[PDB]
DNA sequence: TTTTTTTTTTTTTT
């Protein structure tokens, strides 16, 4: 393998020249010894790809094509530079990034070409596999002739050279007989996993349907993604596994199972804010009308509803949250439902809290089983261990969880979306694992009336068509009329027709920000006021029509603090809870 | 308004080119004809090596009061010769007689009869020859850049039929080029 | 110009801000626009527009198809890059910007794109598949030239 | 083996030697190929009769021990094509088909086995992508001595000889090549020949550029052979290896797609668009069948084209193209009708359910009770994107997904969050609804709504609402109780409709070709006036049935309804081939929802 | 909202190129589109009424600002920009009707440009005087030669020499020059490519 | 030289 080192020295000119890699490669060196200041790092580097034609386009095609040829010698180029240097005082890895490609393509295609060679695949992630560490490096201590001893295992999905079958026993009591103890807390282990990547749902091609394709994570690559989401996925594809051809078994056509090594994983659409950039975030902040401005940007197409659209960002920013010290937590993220007749653009609407709001999931109905509930993979998949899997509200944790027909889902679903909204957590007894794991989550749905357009005309009892301490959960439950105004259906018109024929992306920018910076307290002059609204909502509400709980004012809190966000003022403040006694007594009429 | 082709000629054209071109004949007959560019002749002998223009063998081929020889580059063995001439340099196009591809359609259409052997032979060679001289072409495509071309033996037919290409595209090319000062 | 490809290249929009105030807005109550105002502009009145101010009207910025983003993208594997989905007017226009800026590299480099393409594009000569959606509009005429150049050829060539 | 390299003489003879006049047909096409890099190609068995028949009585003797041999040689033909030497240059693929002889699925048994068998059938369900070796070499385990092993078509193990023992070999996994392979499973043809029983489905293999050739669910010509392997007496299983598949007319399609172009179609789809009838003549392509029923007959039409889809930003998008409903009396010929109706569609799929045939009307996801792991199964619905939607006994949909239809025919989408799978996936499927009214002709005198299930909200997630009523009427009848006799022997009516086919009349399997056309091509739109007149229009649709309504009467009008209206006039649009409307050419779409308005007034 | 309009117009002119390109040739021009360059026209007018003013303006409060300079420099430009756009517009439109002229008269014997070129009254009146007196002009290149020319014959090259046309439901027979050849539908000759020239563009002779 | 597997989805049913 002469040529393995030739490529070494080929890429150990790139060592040094261009030297802009070797900042972090130093800043690695350094900051793990200020760690070891300390009173964590990983080890791998991003490459950008374009810098490489500047120096070998030879050597760049064959990183893509060849990798087993090429990327390894230049993996030994990071670990022999990085040795190089300071300080006495670990194989390492590598990502890169694209500026692709070929090898630019989809997971919705692979292959026969596209095999072994390094390539990005993006997409959905699911099922994730569950975690488990692997065995690498094995190390034995004899004895009374001492010493030190080892073994070094390597798996077929361990680097990419195909090598002899390590695996898979001790050496145990190498010559002379000597005993071996098995170095623990020494010999390496590196955790490993494989997740698969289904393709994205909506840009497939024909009624075929998605398909996911598995790709190993070692080291750093394992917890890092969750499943669901969008994640570029680089790495090779390796061929791997006999061709049933191994043995007698199988005489067959089919084999060749196969996934992708490596390499970067990712995530897509956070975020960057620079300076600049939240410079006019604070800009816009001081103006006082911004509250309503935000909402109006939220439905380009839809007519007003400004006050749904409101309770929508007042949802978007999640209300903060107290957790009890030594006790249950005060929900402070917020749970609403639409009704109305059919052509509401309560769908619709909930497509606008598909994109900005940075997930979470929105599902049609059905729904479950027990939605969120993992309904626990069984039986275990894989190696005899019984295993559970993110279920929609789970996967929805600290999210939009949005409901199509709401009023369709089963009765039987219901029960633990009980324990969806107040107990806002997930129990699971079923085989199984007991495992209480946090559910609070951000919900709104939209139901029809239980019959007909009778939903303006019946009660609210009866138009319910959920009962019923799911309606106590719900911040708000909107009525929205169908009724007909000709002075308003020119209106309805008109916009409508220039449709087919105040910016939000900076509206996501905007409220991610206003999530973590900062939560408003309290102050006592929203509650020098919001009390005196609630008695007034009792002595009068119920001359009108139901219910009244303190729950129902606990949103008070939730609302005001909602708005407190949006204002980014450091703290609560009166006239928020004045946008709060607006929004409740459009909530009720 | 010509529209068609307009730059480039049509191969129906190149073709009206060429068929006035000089060859061999060997006549049935023994006025004057007058005709133009002919000169001869007065009558002409018959069952005799002659040269005259193509086109009007070619009519006289349809009274067939007349016989047309066959070019003496047009032969198997020597097919041989210029093919193997261009495996062996894979650069140079060799050496034709440069109206060649619009002969061997137009005597195989009605000449066939003069030839011996041209039959599932020669159409094959020519298939091939244009074949190896064809990916000599494609290939030599890759130094196209301005501004120089050489493409030294290359038949009108073989050019003309991929003008548009080549010239189109290397105007795109100088153009920006000279243009970057 | 009469080719009506060469008043529709200068139908793209370019980073531009204006060195200085502009009373009467060219769009709408300004009625003046502060100067280092970012807007998109047809090239045809920008192109003066850096001509003329000796500091010039407008600061024009890198446009977005010119990125080093892209123009690495297409140093990668040139065939593969869809042209259509960026401009699709590129050589059209590159050849615009590139002589109202001067640049020299990017010149040397975009060449060699249409060039390896040019190279595939001959390959098509013979009587598409996915290939024939991609193509610019010069980069698709070239192949209409080209190509019923040969679909006449070898008509003539059998009868 | 020089007896086969004297057959790969034979075949190197076979191509350069071959000719239609002058042209050497497959010579050209290799090289026109190359440059595809379709490295195939695609042989007629009778240019090859026609060459030698030596060859064939022996190819069609054991062809799986020649197929592999017919391809060394012509894998080495581009080597004297391609590029002259003195890259890498792959293994060929070669797909022949021939006119043959069709043969018929429940006869296939023993017999014929292991030679070519032309025959159709219909697939089923597309296998995922599952590559396959094409060259492996590996070092010993203990050796260390160098194989080289050419994995061929059409097992065999690995071979062991240089303790050294049993097979000490592991693949060497970065250099090898590959391929893809299919594995269709296609089912027998509906019509022959099931006899009593149910359609086999006998499976079969593509493999490189036969790959994602054919859509599951569409009609499909394979040649292939029959062949047999265990799969876990002797009991192995029956199967088909494939070359080299055709598509059924066309069916092409997909994806993209086709024309290519044949460019009489442009001149001969404008020429329609210059047809004042064109927009009726399409009426008149759909029923041959059916004499009479022109309003719904235009309502049909419309539909295929596909309406007004357009995405705008944000991420808001609104459907086509939307719904139709045949509901009325038995005797409607809606079920005849919507018989033609899928017939039309490029690609679609008949419902009559509950769901059809056997089908979860929604995608129903299902374990692999093998190796466990959830599995989309796929859905009628699902396979239907992009395609027409079918449904009678609509009285009796899946009430549970009965929402999903509620939802999909609107968001385009359907979500599953059950399970493992969160995916929303595209059901952009254009519904026609044929369900038969409850107590036929008794909803007439009591509310017509609610008639739907017990909500009148389905009729605003429909869009064309039709009520067809037919009462015992005079001489409307007597001409078509006339058309009657004429239609069914012998068939006096189905030759007095070829008259009009050079007349005037579409030929239908056409239609399809059209409108897989003119669906392709971006999406219509209408000019603002014939907007703000569907707003003066609408103003007194909406302001009648309020005032209709000054009964107190239950019903029905949407803001959904007007927008209903708007993607008939895309549909009625898209059919003129032009990126505008005109005024009028919207009003009769206006004309064509308005006797619908008269079912809210019934 | 300014110089765009006419780029609504120019891309409609790339279509109509492309239905003559290919095309295949039917020709048969969409029409002039008389209202929009009219919108083009109020606003064309409209620029040069906005800068008339100014020029009224520039004299008085505007003392020649260097931005009261711009405008002149700059809506010219949208005049020069609509200019271009309808220009090339009407050059296409021309360009093509001059090649509909020289290809057919067409041929004998024109006789006449009537219903030739079936448009007629959907081509646009300036552009009907224009062209019918553009082959006016043509029938003098017809005087000019003295060939005799057969500029609109004889496009292609001949061969060899004697072909056989079929007539297709075509009489006939108006074969009074040279002689007479009685066309009657479904009559074939064998026949030298001179007299071919002008029946078989006359659409009454076919085969070759 | 062999290893090892019961929930979840849907269904038809009193
Ligand atoms: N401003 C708007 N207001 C209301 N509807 C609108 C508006 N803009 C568009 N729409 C359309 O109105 C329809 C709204 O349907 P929508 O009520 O959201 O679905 P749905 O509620 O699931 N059907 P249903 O369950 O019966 O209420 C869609 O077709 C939207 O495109
Ligand atoms: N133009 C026509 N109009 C009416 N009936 C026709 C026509 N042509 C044929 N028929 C005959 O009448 C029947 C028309 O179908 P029809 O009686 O309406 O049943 P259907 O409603 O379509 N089926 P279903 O959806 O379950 O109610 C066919 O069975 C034909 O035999």
């Amino acid at each position: 393998d002469a040529v393995f080192g030739d490529r070494v020295r080929r890429f150990q000119e790139f060592l040094d020249t261009f030297t802009s890699y070797r900042d972090s490669v130093r800043s690695i060196q350094v900051y793990n010894s200020n760690n070891a200041a300390n009173y964590i790092l990983p080890h791998r580097i991003i490459i950008s790809l374009d810098d490489l034609r500047e120096f070998d386009r030879s050597f760049w095609s064959g990183i893509l094509v060849e990798p087993a040829y090429f990327i390894p010698p230049a993996e030994k180029a990071l670990t022999d530079l990085a040795d190089s240097m300071d300080d006495v005082p670990h194989p390492w890895k590598l990502s890169f990034k694209g500026s692709f490609g070929a090898h630019a393509l989809s997971p919705r295609t692979l292959t026969a070409q596209h095999l072994n060679k390094l390539v990005s695949v993006e997409g959905i992630v699911t099922k994730t596999s569950l975690v488990r560490p692997k065995l690498i490096r094995s190390v034995h201590y004899a004895a009374k002739t001492g010493r030190f001893h080892y073994r070094d295992y390597t798996d077929a999905t361990t680097t990419l050279t195909t090598r002899i079958p390590t695996p898979a026993i001790y050496p145990t009591e190498d010559t002379e007989g000597n005993k071996l103890t098995t170095e623990y807390g020494y010999s390496t282990f590196i955790d490993h996993q494989r997740i698969t990547v289904q393709e994205m749902p909506e840009m497939a091609p024909a009624g075929q349907l998605p398909r996911s394709i598995d790709v190993i994570l070692d080291d750093d690559l394992v917890d890092k993604t969750k499943p669901g989401d969008r994640v570029n996925v680089v790495g090779v594809f390796k061929s791997l596994g006999a061709g049933g051809m191994n043995q007698s078994n199988s005489n067959t056509l089919i084999g060749f199972k196969t996934l992708i090594l490596g390499n970067t994983v990712y995530p897509l659409h956070r975020q960057m804010l620079t300076d600049f950039d939240i410079r006019n975030i604070n800009k816009l902040s001081k103006k006082k009308d911004i509250f309503d401005i935000l909402s109006q940007s939220l439905a380009p197409s839809i007519y007003g509803h400004d006050h749904i659209k409101k309770a929508i960002l007042l949802m978007l920013m999640g209300g903060v949250e107290k957790n009890l010290e030594n006790g249950s937590h005060l929900r402070g993220d917020i749970n609403i439902l639409m009704v109305g007749d059919p052509s509401t653009a309560k769908s619709q609407l909930l497509r606008f809290v598909l994109n900005t709001a940075s997930l979470a999931i929105a599902t049609t109905g059905r729904g479950s089983s027990g939605v969120g509930l993992t309904a626990a993979v069984t039986t275990d998949r894989e190696t005899g261990e019984r295993r559970l899997e993110a279920g929609a509200m789970v996967l929805a944790d600290r999210g939009v969880v949005c409901i199509d027909e709401f009023d369709k889902m089963t009765d039987v679903d219901r029960v633990a979306i009980h324990e969806v909204m107040e107990q806002q957590t997930v129990t699971i007894a079923k085989a199984g694992i007991h495992t209480t794991l946090n559910a609070r989550c951000s919900v709104i749905a939209a139901a029809n009336p239980v019959f007909g357009q009778y939903d303006v005309n019946r009660d609210p009892h009866q138009n319910i068509a959920l009962p019923d301490s799911l309606l106590s959960r719900f911040d708000l439950l909107f009525v929205v009329t169908d009724d007909i105004n000709e002075i308003r259906d020119r209106s309805i018109s008109e916009h409508v027709l220039r449709t087919h024929r105040v910016t939000i992306p900076f509206l996501r920018k905007y409220v991610q920000y206003a999530k973590e910076r900062v939560i408003p307290q309290l102050t006592q002059e929203a509650i020098n006021v919001i009390v005196k609204n609630y008695t007034d909502l009792r002595n009068d509400d119920n001359t009108k029509k139901s219910p009244i709980t303190a729950r129902t004012l606990e949103t008070l809190i939730r609302l005001a603090t909602a708005h407190a966000k949006v204002r980014l003022s450091k703290t609560v403040n009166k006239v928020d809870a004045k946008v709060a006694a607006n929004l409740l007594r459009f909530a009720l009429l | 308004l010509p529209a068609h082709l307009q730059q480039t000629f049509s191969p129906e054209e190149i073709q009206f080119i060429v068929e006035n071109e000089p060859i061999k004949i060997f006549p049935r007959i023994t006025w004057q004809l007058i005709t133009t560019d002919d000169k001869a002749l007065n009558n002409m002998v018959a069952m005799r090596s002659t040269e005259v223009v193509l086109w009007i063998a070619l009519l006289l081929k349809q009274q067939s009061k007349c016989s047309i020889v066959a070019p003496q580059w047009l032969t198997t063995k020597e097919l041989d010769r210029k093919i193997q001439y261009e495996k062996t340099h894979p650069d140079r196009f060799s050496e034709l007689p440069w109206n060649w591809l619009v002969l061997a359609r137009i005597l195989f259409n009605k000449a066939k009869d003069d030839f011996h052997d041209p039959i599932h032979e020669l159409r094959g060679k020519i298939q091939d020859l244009r074949e190896i001289r064809q990916i000599k072409v494609l290939k030599g495509l890759k130094y196209l850049n301005e501004s120089h071309l050489q493409l030294d033996n290359l038949s009108l037919l073989e050019i003309n039929e991929l003008r548009p290409f080549i010239t189109e595209i290397m105007d795109k090319l100088r153009e920006i080029h000279t243009a970057s000062l | 110009y009469y080719d009506i490809d060469d008043v529709l290249a200068d139908g793209t929009e370019f980073p531009c801000k204006f060195q200085y105030d502009i009373p009467g807005l060219g769009y709408n109550p300004g009625r003046p626009i502060t100067k280092n105002t970012k807007l998109s502009l047809p090239l045809w009145l920008a192109r003066i527009l850096a001509i003329v101010g000796p500091v010039p009207f407008v600061e024009l910025l890198p446009p977005d198809m010119f990125s080093t983003k892209v123009m690495n993208a297409i140093k990668t594997d040139p065939v593969a890059l869809d042209l259509h989905s960026i401009n699709s007017h590129f050589f059209s226009l590159a050849i615009k910007w590139i002589m109202l800026f001067s640049e020299k590299e990017l010149a040397n480099v975009v060449s060699e794109l249409l060039l390896q393409r040019a190279q595939e594009l001959n390959h098509h000569a013979s009587s598409t598949s996915t290939f024939l959606l991609k193509l610019e509009e010069m980069e698709k005429e070239i192949y209409k030239k080209s190509h019923e150049s040969y679909k006449d050829t070898k008509r003539w060539m059998f009868k | 083996d020089d007896d086969n390299t004297e057959i790969i003489k034979s075949f190197k003879n076979f191509i350069l030697e071959f000719r239609l006049d002058s042209q050497f047909i497959y010579r050209d096409q290799l090289r026109n190929n190359i440059l595809v890099k379709n490295y195939s190609l695609t042989v007629n068995m009778e240019h090859l009769i026609g060459y030698n028949e030596d060859i064939y009585k022996k190819l069609s003797d054991e062809p799986s021990d020649i197929i592999p041999l017919f391809e060394t040689a012509i894998t080495q033909v581009a080597k004297r094509i391609s590029i002259l030497s003195r890259n890498s240059l792959p293994t060929f693929q070669l797909i022949l088909n021939s006119n043959a002889n069709q043969i018929p699925l429940r006869d296939l048994d023993s017999e014929h086995v292991s030679k070519i068998v032309r025959l159709s059938g219909i697939i089923i369900s597309t296998s995922v992508l599952s590559s396959r070796a094409t060259y492996l070499s590996i070092m010993c385990r203990n050796c260390r001595h160098t194989t080289s092993i050419t994995i061929n078509n059409f097992t065999v193990s690995l071979p062991r000889s240089c303790n050294c023992g049993p097979d000490p070999y592991i693949i060497i996994h970065e250099s090898s090549k590959f391929i893809d392979q299919q594995f269709l499973k296609l089912q027998e043809i509906p019509e022959l020949v099931p006899v009593g029983e149910m359609p086999r489905n006998l499976t079969m293999t593509c493999d490189r550029y036969l790959t994602n050739k054919v859509i599951p669910g569409t009609r499909v010509t394979i040649v292939g052979i029959y062949s047999i392997y265990n799969s876990k007496v002797a009991i192995r299983t029956p199967y088909i290896k494939i070359l080299g598949i055709q598509s059924d007319v066309e069916t092409s399609s997909i994806w993209n797609s086709v024309t290519m172009f044949t460019e009489e179609e442009e001149e001969e789809f404008l020429q329609l668009s210059r047809n004042p009838k064109l927009y009726e003549i399409l009426t008149n392509s759909i029923a041959p069948s059916i004499f009479g029923n022109e309003d719904i007959k235009k309502a049909i039409v419309c539909l295929l084209m596909g309406g007004s889809k357009k995405i705008l930003p944000d991420g808001m998008r609104l459907r086509g193209d939307i719904n139709v409903l045949l509901l009325g009396d038995p005797g409607t010929a809606k079920s005849q009708l919507l018989k033609f109706v899928e017939k039309v569609s490029p690609i679609a799929v008949y419902t009559s359910g509950k769901g059809s045939s056997a089908a979860g009307l929604t995608a129903s996801v299902q374990r692999d009770p093998m190796t466990r792991e959830f599995y989309l199964e796929g859905g009628a619905m699902v396979l239907a994107d992009g395609g027409v939607v079918c449904i009678d006994e609509f009285d009796k949909m899946r009430d549970e997904d009965r929402v999903a239809i509620h939802e999909a025919m609107e968001q385009q989408t359907i979500s599953i969050a059950k399970a493992g799978i969160t995916t929303v996936l595209n059901s952009r499927t254009s519904v026609l609804a044929a369900a038969n009214p409850i107590y036929g002709r008794y909803d007439d005198l009591k509310s017509p709504g609610d008639n739907i299930d017990f909500q009148t909200t389905i009729l605003s997630r429909f869009d064309m609402i039709f009520i067809v009523k037919d009462d015992h009427n005079e001489e409307r009848d007597i001409s078509i109780a006339n058309h009657v006799i004429n239609i069914h022997t012998g068939n006096a009516n189905a030759m007095q409709n070829q008259q009009e086919e050079n007349g005037s009349e579409i030929s239908i399997e056409k239609m399809k070709r059209y409108i897989t056309y003119c669906r392709l091509k971006c999406a219509p739109r209408l000019s603002p006036q014939a907007a703000e007149k569907l707003s003066s229009n609408f103003v007194t649709i909406r302001k009648q049935l309020l005032i209709n309504e000054l009964e107190s009467t239950e019903r029905p009008i949407t803001i959904r309804q007007l927008e209903a209206i708007i993607r008939i006039t895309e549909s009625l649009a898209k059919l003129e081939l032009s990126p505008i409307a005109q005024e009028r050419h919207v009003d009769e779409a206006i004309r064509l929802f308005q006797a619908s308005t008269m079912d809210a007034a019934s | 909202m300014y110089g765009d309009l006419g780029n609504k117009l120019v891309l409609e002119a790339k279509r109509t190129k492309q239905l003559y390109a290919r095309s295949n040739q039917d020709v048969n021009l969409p029409m002039y589109h008389e209202d929009i360059i009219r919108n083009i026209l109020k606003e064309v007018s409209n620029l040069r009424k906005n800068t008339e003013y100014l020029k009224e303006q520039q004299q008085l409060g505007m003392l020649d600002d260097k931005v009261a300079k711009c405008q002149y420099f700059v809506t010219l430009l949208c005049m020069e920009r609509n200019k271009r756009c309808l220009l090339a517009y009407q050059r296409l439109r021309t360009d093509i009707l001059d090649s509909m002229a020289w290809n057919n008269n067409g041929l004998d014997l024109m006789s006449s440009i009537t219903f030739s070129q079936q448009d007629t009254n959907n081509l646009s009146h300036q552009e009907q005087e224009y062209l019918k007196e553009y082959c006016d002009l043509i029938t003098d290149l017809k005087s000019g030669d003295l060939v005799d020319i057969d500029l609109s014959g004889s496009l292609v090259p001949p061969s060899d020499v004697f072909i056989d046309v079929r007539v297709l439901k075509d009489a006939g027979e108006i074969q009074t020059e040279y002689g007479v050849f009685n066309l009657i539908k479904d009559s074939q000759f064998f026949v030298r490519q001179s007299d071919v020239e002008r029946l078989i563009q006359q659409g009454y002779l076919q085969k070759i």
